[PDB]
């Protein structure tokens, strides 16, 4: 599991140094991704890292697009 | 994301079935009450600073390891956060409350809230108890009969109670 | 755009582009070829030394530690990133390369100079940058895993006309980077909420016969222009000059307080 | 599905706001619509069957070839006169929801999105549809906020085909 | 964007001075003929499609030279387009009408398109040609008098046509 | 720019989608509340001048120090008065630009963003226009609708300062 | 925390490289400068007790209203000087830690981010923190490097304030 | 990231009290230290790439089925990712010298890798082995008194034979 | 330029800050280097000549073949001999220059960037410099910081050589 290095920002912040892995599943065809120009590939359970400053905006945009989030684990 | 309205609609589609004469009686009710829940929409979010100050200075009242050194609400940033929190919960009841359904309060914003939570070390518990807060005092602001035209809105207050449970339960 | 357009503007490969995705089990090139295109695309088509290169950041995308998202993320927040095109460059120009860059766009309206200029000032470059890269628009043009390339020159949802327009004066050619501080060519344009005539590929040339003078070069001068004479009909105006008269153009145009925007070969 | 409660609610989220005064005004709107809306789903539900029937006897009328031409897409067998019966009351029923919902949500959500592809493959013509909708526009018998509702909502359809 | 009470806000607030009463007596009119302009609106919409689709037809067989192999209009690329801008241009119309201002067309539709279609080559003459058709056409709709509670549209209707003028100007 | 015809027109060429049904109903319910609106508007306007001087004297009641302690940022003189009093003919007058454009748009605009930097870097604090405008609200006078839309917009601002 | 090493450190990190010279001079900087911070440090937890509470009288005698007045935000009863001394307590804690680690960074972290919000949701002023900041400037006794160095925190805290 | 100085910040803010007496003697004692920690980095960092190689290459000289064919050092860009993984812990190892303290090396390069490499199928047990040769290369190179201002640095050696035994058990 | 001036002030602009004590430090560093530095430069600026020449008779004697094998790439020819020269010169001189700037910034944007092309192409050993790297490092004559300083650049140059 590595990653930290490069999703934590430069910024030196305490906080931020802590990333966080989110378990993602049913991203569907939703109305939110109508324009969407790429295709969803996957809709089962998908990692995604995320940093403490950003995990305001990903939860956000997984929320929009049917995502589930079904478990945040620490890295 | 469904309102009141939807949420029939989509039922009906996986019956595959047009409204019951019922639905359609129980969605012309609903709009009868519409005046009511913006109204108490409006009210929630006029206050909406004073609700969320004081319920959270209440709840370190009771709960002073909260703001003590080491507490999850202690430093500005941590503190900044815990009640940027609270707003959240009360913006997303307001949504709940103003499109009549559920739908936007849990896929949006209790959407993975208690797996955030357990994650960054926060106390659901204590943010459930400042939820609860939260609710006595928008609920009584709902029911404040001054400079209003005066009916009976126990059925949305109990409606905005609900949103407030399912939020301080799914953050506990 | 279609060919017979696209000749003309110069941006054929731009049309004929083909978005690059990096799959599930993608093999040893594919990840080498996601890598240089996003090298290529958000470092603005630099010759990429070596030594600039991001080791690490590649390293995690190759071992699918990260996204090409957040792998255009790392390079967009790298010190290569920084001093290309930030610590060398005014804020304007900084975010219409970051536009470009990130979005593969120009600027749209002020207010888009507005924002990242406040957000700037308020919270560094870190999360000036992380706007373009968490934005909407980088969401569903590009998501999670395809390289971000440019869009200008066709037609997005929730677009104005001017991107398109404004396109040719961040994208000057295939052949083209975005190395030499410079100033924006959009300034005024977004400021004044304005277009500036496309000249780019064959499309700035203007015919010469016998009008052009010994070496046979007209000069197109794009001025603004008020009364200081002869009556002046317009605010902006171009002149077509030869060689042989530019000075004298130019020196005119001065002495009537003529602002000179832009001077091309034609 | 898209209605006004919705878009609302999304635009404010989007901007993380609180529901400010334009959304209660959205609000509003919505009430000013939502009975007309039900009573215009109420009577086409009340008059489906025969708006259906109807329709389907248009089409074959206006396009004959559909009535004897051999083909997996032609109702000229039972089956295909089933399929024909069958898609023009989906189309009635999402319209029945788009007038309770208050928007063309569920038309875009059930039937308006990928009906291109699905008429493309199986080769149905969209004229067909299109000839349908507009015989439901002229024997809903609707009148005043009602009709302009769930004319707005053929058309989406007539315009999404056409 | 600006609608119509913005205009008027937006130029009051450089004047730094309150609405007098003659301009919140020109709203208080501006939204008297609210009914109006969304009648207009709704019609454009509901007959979109036609509105394009007659209208390239119409000039198509006027300007032959646009579908003949080498036009600007010829292959489905170059004709699909040239629809898209039909309908885009008609959209923006709407949004203009919609509003009661004509910001949103400028800005985000008409502004740099005469510069788009000289550095493209579409015939702006062409594109102007095309928009007096779609706005003819829409008048008609706007106009027909059928199914319709009874009354003056003529100021809608030059507005309208106001809108479409300036699209018609810009693309030439 | 926050009102309901330019947020239903943003939403829709953000969707790149013609004005459905929904966008009416927005219209519809901008339609419904201008009046009050408009009403609420001339009513302050109207009402301005003794609106805003009692609002400075509220404010001063409560915060007497402001009228003895010197500083730029206070009002012990007529210097500090007459920005004082013009910050609130500010605050009033933006109101009704709301109140005209049916949102708080003209508050987004105009006041809201900035006035955290403005209030900080010239230490004036957001209490005093608090109950500036709270003083507002007790005093004017408005009923119904037109009262229900100017109270938003000034706990609106409100609620931005606190 | 931004220190004068972890910064050398995220940026040599950033661009993958080993520390060069320029890293060894910042730390040769750290040294030159640490023992005056940790001077400060201890010079100013000797006498913080003394420190916050004239500081907090300071800040009372500066703003009388603030001991009058009732309110959660006010420092009328023992609760809300307890809150205040606590307050001024935290400010000249976190400014140790600067001056230990060399750098701003604990006041960034635990103090400066997010504290404009948190005194506009408690409405406290920033104005009165500044005065209780000047007081430590001024009665602190530091001299050399170590006084400059407490005072280009202190200054720091002040100018986030204000 | 941490450094000495704000670990002990970190620790002592959590506890939300002054740092005491022993706590400021602790680190004024590592001021004095800081010329020698300061002279160690240099002196690693000056041979970095002397003691990656010859590391490397001795790992290769015992073990060899790394390099057969099939092994996973075998082909140039596994080589390539050995020689390159090396360096990288050698430059964190080097970071953690000069903070003094040992969150960088954790977090940004050890924490996960165990797992990275099990799902890689990289040998831990080898690539541990690489990392004790860089050890023993380093702590000569540091440990040289040649050239150098002579005194005792068995505190500065200890703590960075501590980093290397930190990166050889997490990698293991 | 990998410089601790314009590092400290990149640092801070990218975090859009002023200078605070952390950037103050690493100008503290940089001074009590600088003179050291300088005085390097100027020792390896006086003797750069004999310097150069000693340098390439090592690599010329560590290598012998260079001298005979004809080809471009060699020293066979006195022109290969004086592109060899040049080359040492270039080494010695942009060190000179990196004692000056006190940070590797001249190495890495004159000879570092792309220098592994470089060599690939014009087919040249980088272990020939890394033998004249290692001469001028043995023969420059210094001590002390200057020694250090003057030592970290050329064994940078060496580790980016090999
Ligand atoms: C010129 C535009 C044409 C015209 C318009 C016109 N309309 C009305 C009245 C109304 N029309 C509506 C509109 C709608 N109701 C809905 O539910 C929908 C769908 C969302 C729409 C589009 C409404 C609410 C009214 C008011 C009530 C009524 O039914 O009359 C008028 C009358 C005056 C008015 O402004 O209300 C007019 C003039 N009439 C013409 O003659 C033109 C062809
Ligand atoms: C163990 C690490 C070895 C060791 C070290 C040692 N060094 C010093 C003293 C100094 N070393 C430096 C270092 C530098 N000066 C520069 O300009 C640069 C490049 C940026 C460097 C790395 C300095 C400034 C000093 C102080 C002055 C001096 O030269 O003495 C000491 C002496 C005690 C002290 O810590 O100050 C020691 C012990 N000695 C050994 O025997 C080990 C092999
Ligand atoms: C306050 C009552 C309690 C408390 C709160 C607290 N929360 C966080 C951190 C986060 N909260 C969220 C949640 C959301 N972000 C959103 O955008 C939304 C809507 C979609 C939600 C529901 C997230 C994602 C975080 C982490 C990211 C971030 O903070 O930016 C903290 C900080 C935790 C930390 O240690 O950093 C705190 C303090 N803490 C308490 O003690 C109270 C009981
Ligand atoms: C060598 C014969 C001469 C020379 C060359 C030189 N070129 C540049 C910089 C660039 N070269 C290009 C060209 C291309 N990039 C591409 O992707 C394509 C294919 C379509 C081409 C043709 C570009 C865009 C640049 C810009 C900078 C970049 O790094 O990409 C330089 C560098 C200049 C500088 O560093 O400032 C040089 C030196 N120089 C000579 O003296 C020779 C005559
Ligand atoms: C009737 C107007 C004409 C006609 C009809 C016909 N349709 C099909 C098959 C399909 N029709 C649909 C349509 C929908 N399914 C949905 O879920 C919805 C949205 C809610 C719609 C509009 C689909 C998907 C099919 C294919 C799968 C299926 O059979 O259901 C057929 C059969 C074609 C075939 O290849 O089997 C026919 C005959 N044909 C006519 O001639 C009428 C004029
Ligand atoms: C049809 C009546 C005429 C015609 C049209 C035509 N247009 C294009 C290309 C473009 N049209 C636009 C315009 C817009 N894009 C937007 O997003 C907006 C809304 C804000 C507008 C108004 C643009 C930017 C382009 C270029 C990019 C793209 O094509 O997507 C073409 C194609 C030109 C080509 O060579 O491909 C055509 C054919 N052409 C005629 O002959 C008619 C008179
Ligand atoms: C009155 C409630 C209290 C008060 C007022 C006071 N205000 C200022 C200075 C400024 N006020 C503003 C505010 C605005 N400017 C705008 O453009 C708008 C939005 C449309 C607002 C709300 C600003 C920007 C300033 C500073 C610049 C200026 O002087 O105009 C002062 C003077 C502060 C100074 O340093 O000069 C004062 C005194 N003072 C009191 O004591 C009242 C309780
Ligand atoms: C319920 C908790 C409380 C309550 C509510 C209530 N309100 C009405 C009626 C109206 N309320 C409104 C609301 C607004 N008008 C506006 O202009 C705005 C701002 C944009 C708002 C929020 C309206 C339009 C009405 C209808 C007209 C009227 O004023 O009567 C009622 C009456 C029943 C009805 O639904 O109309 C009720 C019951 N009353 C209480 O006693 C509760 C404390
Ligand atoms: C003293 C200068 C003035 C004063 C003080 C006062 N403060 C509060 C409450 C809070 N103070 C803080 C501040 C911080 N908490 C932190 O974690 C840090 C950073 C490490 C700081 C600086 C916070 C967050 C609060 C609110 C929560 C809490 O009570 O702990 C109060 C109480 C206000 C209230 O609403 O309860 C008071 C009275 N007030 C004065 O009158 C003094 C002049
Ligand atoms: C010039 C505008 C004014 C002035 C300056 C001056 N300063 C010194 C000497 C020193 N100043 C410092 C500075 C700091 N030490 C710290 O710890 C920090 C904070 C982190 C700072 C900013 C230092 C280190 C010195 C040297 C030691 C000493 O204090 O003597 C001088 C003396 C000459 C010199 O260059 O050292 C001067 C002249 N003096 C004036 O009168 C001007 C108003
Ligand atoms: C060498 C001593 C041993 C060895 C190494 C080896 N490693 C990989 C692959 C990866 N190594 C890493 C580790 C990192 N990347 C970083 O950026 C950092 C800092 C955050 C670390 C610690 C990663 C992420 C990978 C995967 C990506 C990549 O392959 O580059 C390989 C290649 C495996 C493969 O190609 O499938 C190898 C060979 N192998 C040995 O046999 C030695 C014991
Ligand atoms: C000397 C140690 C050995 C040697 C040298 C040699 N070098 C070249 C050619 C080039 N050397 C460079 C290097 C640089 N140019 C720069 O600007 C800088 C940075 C400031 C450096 C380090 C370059 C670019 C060239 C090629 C272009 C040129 O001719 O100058 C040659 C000639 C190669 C050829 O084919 O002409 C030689 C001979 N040769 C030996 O045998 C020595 C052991």
């Amino acid at each position: 599991m590595l990653g930290q290095s490069s999703l934590v920002g430069y910024s030196n912040t305490q906080a931020a140094n802590r990333v966080f892995v989110y378990e993602v599943s049913g991203l569907r065809q939703t109305d939110a991704n109508e324009n969407s120009a790429h295709d969803i590939r996957r809709s089962g359970s998908v990692f995604i890292k995320v940093p403490y400053a950003r995990m305001n905006d990903e939860m956000r945009r997984i929320s929009r697009l049917g995502g589930t989030i079904v478990n945040i684990r620490p890295y | 994301m469904f309102d009141v309205f939807t949420r029939v609609v989509s039922q009906a589609d996986a019956r595959g079935e047009y409204l019951s004469g019922s639905q359609l009686d129980a969605l012309s009710a609903t709009v009868a009450e519409g005046n009511k829940r913006i109204d108490s929409v409006n009210r929630i979010t006029g206050n909406a600073s004073a609700i969320v100050s004081n319920a959270a200075r209440a709840l370190f009242a009771e709960q002073p390891q909260l703001i003590q050194p080491g507490g999850n609400a202690y430093t500005s940033r941590r503190m900044a956060a815990c009640l940027r929190d609270m707003e959240i919960i009360l913006r997303y009841v307001t949504y709940a409350t103003f499109t009549g359904d559920a739908s936007v309060l849990e896929d949006r914003c209790l959407n993975g809230l208690r797996e955030t939570y357990v994650a960054l070390g926060v106390p659901g518990a204590s943010v459930a108890a400042g939820v609860q807060k939260m609710k006595e005092a928008a609920l009584d602001i709902v029911n404040d009969p001054n400079g209003i035209t005066r009916g009976d809105c126990s059925a949305i207050v109990a409606e905005i109670a609900g949103y407030f449970d399912r939020a301080a339960a799914a953050v506990a | 755009t279609s060919l017979v357009s696209a000749q003309r503007l110069g941006i054929v490969a731009v049309d004929e582009a083909i978005p690059l995705e990096l799959r599930s089990r993608s093999t040893e090139e594919e990840v080498d070829a996601v890598i240089l295109a996003v090298y290529r695309q958000v470092l603005g088509n630099d010759h990429l030394m070596s030594q600039e290169r991001l080791t690490s950041a590649e390293s995690l995308l190759r071992g699918r530690e990260i996204s090409v998202r957040d792998f255009v993320r790392a390079v967009a927040l790298s010190e290569v990133y920084r001093q290309k095109f930030f610590h060398s460059n005014p804020q304007n120009r900084f975010i219409e390369l970051n536009y470009k860059h990130l979005l593969g766009r120009a600027p749209y309206d002020q207010s888009e100079i507005a924002f990242h200029t406040d957000l700037y000032h308020q919270g560094g470059y870190e999360a000036e940058i992380n706007s373009y890269i968490d934005s909407v628009e980088y969401t569903e043009n590009f998501g999670d895993w395809v390289v971000p390339y440019f869009r200008g020159f066709a037609t997005q949802r929730n677009q104005k006309t001017v991107g398109f327009s404004r396109s040719f004066q961040v994208y000057r050619g295939y052949a083209t980077s975005d190395r030499s501080g410079s100033r924006s060519r959009l300034t005024r344009e977004l400021a004044r909420n304005t277009a500036s005539p496309v000249y780019a590929g064959s499309t700035a040339e203007s015919l010469r016969g016998t009008s052009a003078g010994s070496r046979n070069q007209m000069y197109r001068l794009q001025v603004i222009q008020g009364a200081a004479g002869t009556r002046v009909r317009r605010g902006k105006a171009e002149y077509l000059v030869s060689y042989d008269n530019l000075s004298a153009k130019l020196q005119q145009i001065n002495r009537q307080g003529d602002t000179v925007t832009m001077i091309s070969l034609a | 599905m898209k209605t006004p409660l919705t878009e609302a609610v999304s635009t404010a989220d989007s901007q993380g706001r609180f529901l400010s005064s334009t959304e209660l005004q959205i609000a509003f709107g919505r009430l000013r619509q939502a009975n007309a809306g039900l009573q215009a789903a109420k009577a086409l539900t009340d008059n489906a069957q025969s708006l259906v029937n109807g329709a389907a006897q248009a089409v074959y009328n206006k396009f004959p070839y559909t009535t004897q031409t051999q083909g997996n897409n032609f109702a000229a067998d039972q089956r295909g006169k089933d399929k024909c019966a069958r898609d023009i009351g989906y189309y009635l029923r999402i319209v029945t929801y788009c007038l309770v919902a208050g928007g063309t949500g569920p038309l875009d959500e059930y039937l308006i999105a990928g009906i291109d592809e699905i008429n493309r493959t199986f080769d149905l013509s969209p004229s067909w549809y299109v000839e349908a909708l507009k015989y439901i526009k002229a024997n809903h018998g609707l009148s005043g906020d009602a009709r302009d509702e769930a004319n707005s909502y053929l058309d989406y359809a007539i315009n999404a085909l056409s």
